């Protein structure tokens, strides 16, 4: 407090003798008076030095910051201007004498002049760009000139996302010039970094209707209209998902009647030109948006009942899979990716994923949809739910569509299995999109095809890594993002599960749409993933580079289960059951070996939690963890059985898989599971396979019919334990009747053997 | 004819096939590369140069080429020190809001000095840089001294 | 800094005010080199990695 | 080429510049329209080719 400060004060001006050393204490003496926001106190004191010291450019910076707190801009800016003459090396303080003065007059000709020596000290600096432009919109149309030519030789260093490109579109709207907007739109949307921003997208649709309502009759604007048409509509479906994720209901209702307004404009044009082209696909879109929409009204609406909603919603993105996929030509020269095909799969993978979850658990379910809803009614209770009935059907794009042509087929997963591969390029990998697959097809019985998009991003990497207790970078595999993908969709869907689990509805969709479920992955798992991107794809900005490796050096350390991980037991129990399940799922031995050995490396992981828990300790969780830990999956006492069963049948296949058979076989005989069994019955059938039929001697035979027998009388245990406990098929990796299409096929083996 | 500038040729390549090998994220791997790759021919030009009898005119290029070589891998030493230092500078400036303790002594006054002060820490850069040069000339001698 | 941030008592002796008096500058240091008489540094000072090494560090 | 070579009389050496060109070539032209989001035959600059060739083969 200022007593304390006096008290420190008295008694080290009491250990002064001459005046000339009680000035030399001034600076310390008026720092701590500041730090009691004691300003005229330190004022006192920092001047009161600086007459011993006249030539200290701290001193003098410090008065300029306290005059600063005191709002006194030029006595601030005269102490550092002072401070700037005793030392030239603060660059820093040049540019804030340039904040001082543009921030009390703006007609100041040292205000120029410090801006000036601002940007002649930091070129490329939004700080001066924004000083510039305070500068020249206030020197009228003298200025506007000399702003068109700072806003275009500043653009061409690429500082500021958003701000410069709607002020450049804002002065030439003002100015009439609207093909010169629209122009540089068409530049400016190839920047992906303005296609993210909600304000640019709102600009350009706005630029594109206000040069619509320019144009004329001629035969040269019967091309312009072409284009800003198709331009409009992809920027409406753009401008739609972006306020689907980040706007209100009716903030997106609005939008969407604006987008059925501009699609009721287009709807004429019968023929087979680009905007025909673009115009099939954006109905596509905006049903996929409409469906969208009902599912983000049924998120807020607490009085709403969720089958009318979902209903709707399920014939939205019927019609929005059933819009055909653009049938192209691509070139041999363009080495672009056809925007309407990425925006084609991306729509097919999230309509068809979205109906999955809405038709889930039901039959007939397609069908209640199309029977009630494929008609007249259905489109007005369409239409008076997204628009409400203030507006002409006549007038809308909905309003007199068709949706009677219509199919009942359900989405087929190979199908999605090529549109989640044209999806995951529209949202480059994006850990949002990439988990909301994950959790589409963790609704299925069929697994993710996540190797084929990890392969599909991230090309240059190897599969698995030799080197597993280490956490360089340049050690990273395809495994660690699998695992790690695996861990994000994994606590996602256990943090669904668990808000589920109070007022849930079978008219509820698990899963809500890509535009409208939040955040599924925490900013730490994206700040990792997001730095394994710019590693890996060398778009790691300069001395950033050092933060992101020591981020990603931070988190391999974690997905690897080293030292001190801090993961819960079952996730790596799911990531040894995923990786298990994903390699005996694929025809190629080093695939296996790879998969199997890095399910095996989590499971001779989890042995020794395991042989904590079945103590009655608990293990310690981190205080922040890159995987939460859920209560609703914590290992019970009488599961201790199975995860050290399940254990070792993994090392057993892993070993099978290495060629030690026989330490395989003497495993898979001491633990006499059903699964063992399985196994032990393809090592014996195998050991028939690998015996060269072409004239055996009848020792071979005999061996040969012995494996036969050892693979039948396998094949029957798993009948016998199976019949007498109708759980042991759900440890089963096949069909109970797959056991016995081999059972038949070994004893015709066997007898076909046996008559001659 | 001249045996310096027909061994400096390989350097050409050896410059291109370490720029193929990095990005504007190991930008400073590079350049430490660069150090290696002139230190080495700097090494190779030095067990040609104190194998040469002295006064033998044709060395006069493999001394030249020594010593071009020696200034550029300092050159590059310079280089990979002050645009690492002002690239993580601009990077941390909008943060340091740092506060001095009423008790530091002059080891903890110039540890924030140090953070402060760019223009200190960059000439202190010239400074290491400089008794690396003066290093680097004395090598293993030290206990060759006869008093 | 030092001088400025540790406030000593009853020191009764100066550092030289020539040197604690000293404005320091990157580009009067590159001055100050080309205003010696030590006829071997302006013949260093004219060569062209010494040129470099002077623009790297200003 | 060919062009310069029949008209300097150099009958061989338009015949050389002939052997130059592989023989496929004429198909290759059609293999590369049909593919990617071209026309029936390859463009206007190259049709004219393709007859100008069967000239000079003629």
């Amino acid at each position: 407090s200022k007593a304390d400060v006096e008290r420190y004060i008295a008694s080290v001006q009491g250990s002064t003798p001459s005046p000339r050393q009680k000035s030399m204490k001034g600076f310390y003496f008026a720092k701590l008076y500041y730090e009691a926001k004691e300003y005229d106190l330190a004022k006192k004191y920092i001047c009161t030095y600086i007459n011993v010291q006249e030539r200290d450019p701290k001193a003098h910076r410090f008065l300029g910051l306290l005059y600063e707190l005191e709002e006194n801009t030029d006595k601030a800016v005269e102490c550092y201007r002072r401070s700037v003459e005793l030392n030239p090396t603060q660059k820093d303080l040049v540019l804030k004498i340039a904040e001082l003065l543009c921030k009390n007059d703006v007609t100041d000709g040292r205000a120029k002049y410090w801006l000036e020596r601002a940007a002649k000290l930091f070129p490329g600096s939004p700080a001066i760009y924004k000083l510039k432009e305070q500068l020249l919109d206030c020197e009228g149309e003298d200025g506007w000139n000399k702003l068109f030519d700072l806003i275009q030789s500043e653009l061409y260093v690429r500082p500021d996302d958003v701000h410069v490109n709607i002020r450049l579109v804002e002065v030439y709207r003002s100015t009439k010039r609207l093909k010169d907007a629209v122009a540089h739109c068409h530049e400016a949307e190839r920047n992906i970094a303005l296609r993210s921003s909600l304000e640019w997208n709102s600009c350009v649709v706005q630029t594109l209707k206000e040069y619509l309502e320019s144009l004329q009759c001629l035969e040269s604007d019967k091309s312009d209209w072409r284009a800003t048409n198709t331009d409009l509509l992809l920027a409406y479906a753009n401008l739609m998902l972006l306020t689907l994720s980040t706007r209100d209901v009716q903030e997106s209702r609005e939008l969407l009647q604006s987008f059925d307004s501009a699609l009721q404009s287009v709807k004429s044009l019968g023929g087979n030109d680009e905007l025909s082209a673009t115009f099939l696909e954006m109905k596509g879109h905006f049903y996929m948006h409409a469906g969208s929409l009902l599912l983000k009204m049924g998120q807020h609406s607490s009085n709403v009942q969720w089958r009318a909603l979902s209903e709707l919603a399920a014939l939205c993105y019927l019609i929005a899979f059933q819009v055909p996929r653009p049938k192209i030509k691509l070139i041999k020269g363009e080495a672009g990716q056809n925007l309407l095909e990425m925006m084609a799969c991306d729509r097919l993978s999230q309509s068809g994923h979205m109906l999955l979850n809405l038709s889930r658990g039901k039959q007939d379910f397609l069908k209640e949809i199309v029977e009630t809803f494929a008609n007249k009614s259905g489109q007005s209770a369409l239409y008076d739910a997204l628009f409400s009935s203030q507006s002409p059907k006549d007038t809308s794009f909905l309003g007199s569509d068709d949706i009677g042509n219509i199919d009942v087929r359900e989405p087929e997963l190979e199908d999605l299995t090529r549109y989640d591969v044209g999806a995951i390029r529209a949202h480059n990998g994006s850990l949002q999109h990439l988990t909301w697959l994950g959790l589409q097809w963790n609704s299925l019985p069929a697994l993710p095809g996540i190797r084929k998009w990890l392969k599909q991003l991230f090309h240059h990497l190897p599969h698995e890594t030799s080197r597993l207790e280490t956490n360089a970078p340049e050690s990273i595999c395809i495994l660690d993002l699998e695992v790690f993908l695996l861990g994000v969709v994994y606590t996602s869907h256990l943090q669904l599960k668990e808000k589920c689990n109070s007022h849930h509805s079978s008219y509820q969709p698990l899963c809500l749409p890509l535009p409208v479920c939040k955040q599924l992955c925490t900013e730490r798992q994206k700040s990792w993933w997001d730095a394994v991107c710019t590693l890996i794809h060398r778009k790691a900005v300069p001395g950033n580079v050092a933060k992101l490796r020591l981020l990603v050096q931070h988190e391999i350390n974690t997905l690897r289960a080293q030292e001190k991980h801090g993961l819960q037991p079952a996730l790596l129990v799911h990531w040894a059951e995923c990786l298990q399940k994903t390699g005996s799922g694929l025809n190629s031995f080093y695939d296996q070996r790879e998969y199997i050995g890095r399910s095996v490396h989590y499971w001779k992981k989890v042995l020794p939690l395991l042989k904590i828990i079945k103590k009655k300790n608990s293990i310690p969780e981190p205080i922040d963890p890159l995987f939460k830990h859920f209560h609703s999956v914590d290992i019970q006492a009488s599961e201790i059985v199975e995860y050290e069963e399940d254990a070792h049948i993994t090392f057993a296949i892993l070993d099978a898989v290495n060629g030690n058979i026989e330490d395989a076989v003497t495993a898979f005989e001491s633990i006499k599971s059903v699964v063992s069994y399985w196994n032990l019955a393809l090592i014996f059938h195998r050991k028939a396979e690998d015996i060269e039929n072409d004239a055996l001697s009848p020792e071979e035979q005999e061996e040969c019919k012995n494996y036969l027998r050892k693979t039948r009388d396998y094949l029957i245990k798993i009948i016998d334990d199976s019949d007498s406990n109708l759980s042991v098929v759900k440890k089963l990796p096949v069909p109970l009747e797959s056991v016995k299409e081999m059972l038949n096929s070994v004893m015709q083996e066997l007898e076909d053997y046996s008559e001659g | 004819d001249d045996p310096g500038e027909a061994a400096s040729m390989s350097m050409f390549s050896d410059f291109l096939q370490s720029f193929l090998k990095h990005s504007s994220s190991t930008v400073f791997d590079l350049v430490e590369e660069y150090e290696n790759i002139c230190g080495s021919q700097v090494n190779i030009l030095s067990k040609i140069v104190s194998r040469a009898t002295p006064g033998l005119q044709k060395f006069s290029k493999t001394a030249s080429m020594l010593w071009l070589l020696q200034q550029e891998m300092v050159t590059w030493r310079l280089l990979a020190s002050l645009y690492r230092d002002r690239i993580q500078s601009a990077l941390e400036e909008e943060s340091v809001f740092a506060v001095t303790a009423v008790n530091a002594s002059e080891k903890t006054v110039v540890e924030a000095l140090f953070q402060r002060d760019s223009l200190v820490r960059q000439s202190q850069l010239v400074v290491d840089w400089l008794e690396s040069i003066a290093k680097d000339e004395i090598g293993e001698f030290s206990d060759n001294i006869e008093f | 800094e030092i001088q400025t941030s540790v406030a000593t008592l009853d020191e009764t002796e100066e550092l030289p005010r020539e040197y604690l008096g000293a404005n320091w500058t990157l580009e009067k240091v590159f001055e100050e080199l080309q205003a010696t008489d030590k006829k071997r540094v302006l013949e260093e000072n004219q060569e062209h990695y010494h040129i470099v090494q002077k623009f790297l560090i200003l | 080429i060919m062009r310069k070579f029949l008209a300097s009389k150099k009958h061989e050496a338009a015949k050389e510049v002939f052997v130059k060109i592989p023989q496929d070539s004429i198909a290759e032209i059609y293999n590369q329209c049909e593919e990617q989001g071209m026309e029936s035959p390859l463009p206007a600059e190259d049709d004219n080719a393709i007859r100008e060739h069967l000239c000079i083969r003629a």
